[PDB]
């Protein structure tokens, strides 16, 4: 089996750069070497075949070069619908082997998010368990603190957060936080708020509701 | 065109076995080869085997025991199939067709089907609105959203007015709850003035628990 | 570094 090893493991820059992707094999395959794209939720898309060939509908803008065991796969001027995972792949020896994969991730301008919290539902309420969401949405860069208060007590543990994949058309993030309560401690206290620190942000935002309104 | 479509994802128990079925279009089974590759957190990007033109397969070596790949020619169906599944065989499987017959670069790939193997059971999700209000508006603005609780296994597809509605959706990845069960919320912002005339349904689909719904998600 | 089957995206 070929090993073929792609550095970086994640390569960031900013559009209109360009940017090279390197897939180096353990022995010489000739030319016998294909790109990949993968994009969120996506499946793999064919770029490159052979080494330098192009494909039937694929920007000009992706190219490729190498012989025997380096290899680079570049753009030369990348934009923001370039995010995404790229992979490379061998076939002069069976069976054919994939690289590990290099991220595509891209720099933009600060961008701030804006903040919304929303209460349990009455629906979920019924369920005994409550969970209070607050959304940060559309921020960059991806590094972002959510503190929780409940009646100005800290909350700790009791939350989990998911950050969306950077998106392909303005390039930010986006966050949820969700805080689980029973419904007995929820309906024993009255402000919940949701306190948010980023770059973006002179102050942190804080966004806070009193349980019923 | 030619298009390669997977039945869904599922659950699979250890030691039993996976089954995926690819139907193809746009072009005959009789002409060309198709390839099934898997996407799992241990190995990446692995290459399973291939059923050629004539009916031969071929099988990557570590699967050549416990795999099998047959076909229906007339019914343009390729059927996946691979004996006792452990933990580490949770991936993501595809179907796939190369450019030429004989080849391996695969410009046709299906969705693929995310297989989980575990001892658990399917449960399918309950949905909650996260309903717009003056704590979820910003200069015209408002956020809405569906909390999708408490399923098992991945995925859930979610949509927005049965696909009519995508511009400003973000659908969080799935989280996974002390539990055992995922929850994940899907979030659109819309103009807070529409908030009164447009009507906000979240599509939920679980397709390993065949749980579908709808979730009208109104102001508060 | 390894594939996220939520995402289907690489994830440290």
């Amino acid at each position: 089996d070929i090993l073929l090893t792609q550095s970086p493991v994640i390569l960031s820059v900013s559009p209109g750069e360009r940017v090279s992707f390197s897939c180096r094999a353990s022995q010489s395959i000739g030319t016998n070497i294909h790109w990949y794209q993968q994009r969120t939720n996506g499946s793999p898309r064919l770029l490159i075949k052979y080494a330098s060939e192009s494909i039937s509908g694929i920007p000009s803008r992706f190219s490729g070069s190498g012989s025997g065991t380096d290899f680079t796969l570049s753009i030369n001027s990348v934009e923001s619908e370039d995010i995404a995972d790229y992979y490379c792949q061998q076939n002069n020896n069976w069976p054919t082997t994939f690289g590990a994969g290099t991220k595509l991730e891209l720099k933009r301008t600060v961008a701030a998010p804006s903040v919304f919290i929303f209460p349990p539902s009455d629906e979920q309420l019924k369920s005994g368990t409550a969970s209070v969401v607050c959304l940060l949405n559309n921020f960059y860069p991806r590094e972002a603190k959510v503190q929780w208060k409940v009646d100005n007590a800290l909350q700790s543990g009791n939350s989990q957060e998911s950050v969306t994949e950077q998106d392909s058309k303005d390039s930010t993030y986006s966050l949820s936080s969700t805080l689980t309560l029973s419904k007995a401690d929820y309906e024993k206290h009255k402000v919940y708020a949701c306190e948010v620190t980023h770059q973006g942000l002179s102050s942190p935002v804080t966004k806070s509701f009193n349980r019923g309104a | 065109q030619v298009q390669l479509k997977q039945s869904g994802p599922g659950l699979v128990q250890p030691s039993q076995s996976l089954s995926i079925t690819c139907t193809v279009s746009g072009f005959s089974l009789t002409n060309y080869g198709v390839h099934w590759v898997r996407q799992s957190p241990g190995k990446g990007l692995e290459w399973l085997g291939v059923i050629w033109s004539g009916g031969n397969t071929d099988y990557n070596t570590p699967f050549t025991s416990r795999l099998s790949i047959n076909k229906d020619n007339s019914k343009s169906q390729v059927f996946f199939k691979m004996n006792s599944l452990q933990s580490n065989d949770t991936a993501i499987y595809y179907c796939a067709r190369a450019l030429t017959y004989y080849d391996y670069e695969f410009a046709y790939w299906g969705q693929g089907t995310l297989v989980t193997v575990s001892a658990a059971s399917t449960k399918g999700p309950s949905v909650f609105p996260l309903a717009p209000s003056s704590k979820s508006t910003s200069g015209g603005t408002a956020a809405l959203g569906c909390l999708v609780k408490d399923y098992f296994p991945e995925p859930v597809t979610v949509s927005w007015n049965s696909g009519a509605l995508t511009s400003g959706v973000h659908t969080f990845p799935a989280v996974l709850q002390s539990s055992g069960l995922y929850s994940l919320s899907s979030v659109v912002t819309v103009p807070s003035s529409s908030l009164g005339t447009q009507t906000y349904i979240c599509n939920v689909n679980h397709k390993p628990s065949n749980t579908k719904v709808d979730k009208r998600v109104e102001p508060k | 570094g390894q594939q996220d089957l939520s995402t289907r995206r690489l994830k440290g």
